[PDB]
């Protein structure tokens, strides 16, 4: 299951 | 900024003339990801060659497996032809059993 | 014994040729089980291993939604990266991400990973504590300050310690026939003269899983690392892998050379030599 965490640079 | 592909041409199983098999061209260690790969039978491009989904190694360099079904003989010559932004002209690697 | 789950994202911009391509793949150990490609006719998270196919519509729809959200986020990240590096909008650039978890035999978290790159170089990495960051340069430091302000490391830690390990355990159980089966190498040594006083000995390993293997040549019991030609471990296409190691030896000295093979599927390391 992939990560649901948003990572905006 | 750019890394040229390593190329291996090989069969899935040990080659036996007249027996069906898979011809593989594994390109790896390259960056960026755009690459052109052809499988050649006697200098001519094999159609409907399949390939793996783009992935990359721990050093961020990309790898792809191109493959097609084939039946090796004693006369037929197979090769892999690779082009990449790092290459001035297509590099050709001959299949050696 | 030990296992890993890893997701790999590639986001590649392509000025003049539409929006950046986003491709995601998921692996358990050396077995790919899912893929997503924004360039597909109908982009969706799609099965690439038989044991994942049993997951229901909620799984695939949720994963597809997550992948499209991720694709949007990383297109935006490419735009941002352009600004951080004072780069023009005319060039093609790549963001890569690899993340996931390692667990031991008892299924407990060994450690987590979340590392990102820009144009093939380290950009920013979650430290092993899963609470701090290592930025490679001043741009990545900007990103780091953003993630610290937003406590992103906390959310990542929650994922890596929670869902990542739990679903990895689940996958290991559903695919135990293959994911928990090691296939040992089939090994042999070939001999080809190159001249009247030198010959190549080549030690072959075929059909093994997982990919991790050690092939070494010894002469009179001493490792020949500097003199050994070692090809990169390569996939056969049937889940298994291949590798060889070659050494050039003086004619008549072949029996002074031994090949040593270490693999998880072998109860003990193998020693073999050329058998004329």
């Amino acid at each position: 299951l992939s990560s649901p965490v948003t990572k905006s640079w | 900024i750019q890394r040229t592909p390593k190329i291996q041409v090989y069969s899935r199983h040990p080659a036996e003339n007249g027996k069906s098999n898979f011809l593989n061209c594994y390109v790896s260690g390259f960056h960026p990801s755009d690459i052109e790969v052809d499988l050649l039978k006697n200098g001519e491009r094999i159609e409907k060659v399949e390939h793996s989904d783009l992935s990359f190694s721990k050093d961020w360099s990309f790898y792809l497996l191109y493959y097609t079904e084939f039946t090796p003989t004693e006369k037929d010559e197979y090769a892999c032809r690779v082009n990449h932004v790092t290459l001035s002209q297509p590099k050709i690697v001959k299949w050696d059993r | 014994g030990s296992h890993s789950m890893r997701y790999f994202y590639t986001a590649m911009s392509r000025p003049g040729r539409g929006e950046p391509r986003f491709i995601a793949v998921g692996y358990v150990d050396d077995t790919q089980f899912v893929r997503f490609d924004s360039d597909a006719a109908s982009p969706r998270m799609a099965p690439r291993a038989p044991w994942i196919e049993q997951e229901g519509p909620e799984y695939w729809d949720g994963e597809t939604r997550n992948m499209k959200a991720s694709a949007q986020t990383y297109r935006e990240n490419l735009r941002i990266a352009l600004r951080y590096y004072n780069q023009s909008e005319a060039g093609s650039h790549i963001i890569q991400v690899m993340y996931g978890c390692d667990v031991g035999p008892d299924g407990r978290l060994l450690r987590g990973h979340d590392q990102s790159a820009y144009d093939g170089k380290d950009y920013i990495a979650l430290n092993e504590d899963l609470s701090s960051w290592t930025a490679a340069d001043t741009a990545a430091q900007i990103t780091q300050r953003k993630w610290e302000a937003a406590r992103v490391a906390e959310q990542l830690r929650a994922y890596l310690e929670g869902l990542c390990v739990e679903w990895l355990r689940r996958y290991l159980e559903n695919g135990k026939e293959t994911l928990q089966r090691a296939d040992p190498p089939k090994t042999h040594v070939t001999h080809h003269p190159i001249s009247d006083h030198e010959a190549t000995l080549r030690c072959w390993a075929l059909g093994f899983y997982p990919a991790e293997i050690t092939l070494t040549w010894q002469r009179d019991g001493e490792d020949q690392t500097q003199d050994t030609e070692l090809v990169e471990t390569r996939p056969a296409g049937d889940r298994t892998f291949q590798k060889w190691a070659a050494v050039v030896v003086p004619s008549g000295e072949e029996q002074r050379y031994t090949c040593h093979v270490q693999h998880e599927g072998l109860p003990k390391p193998l020693t073999l030599r050329w058998e004329p």
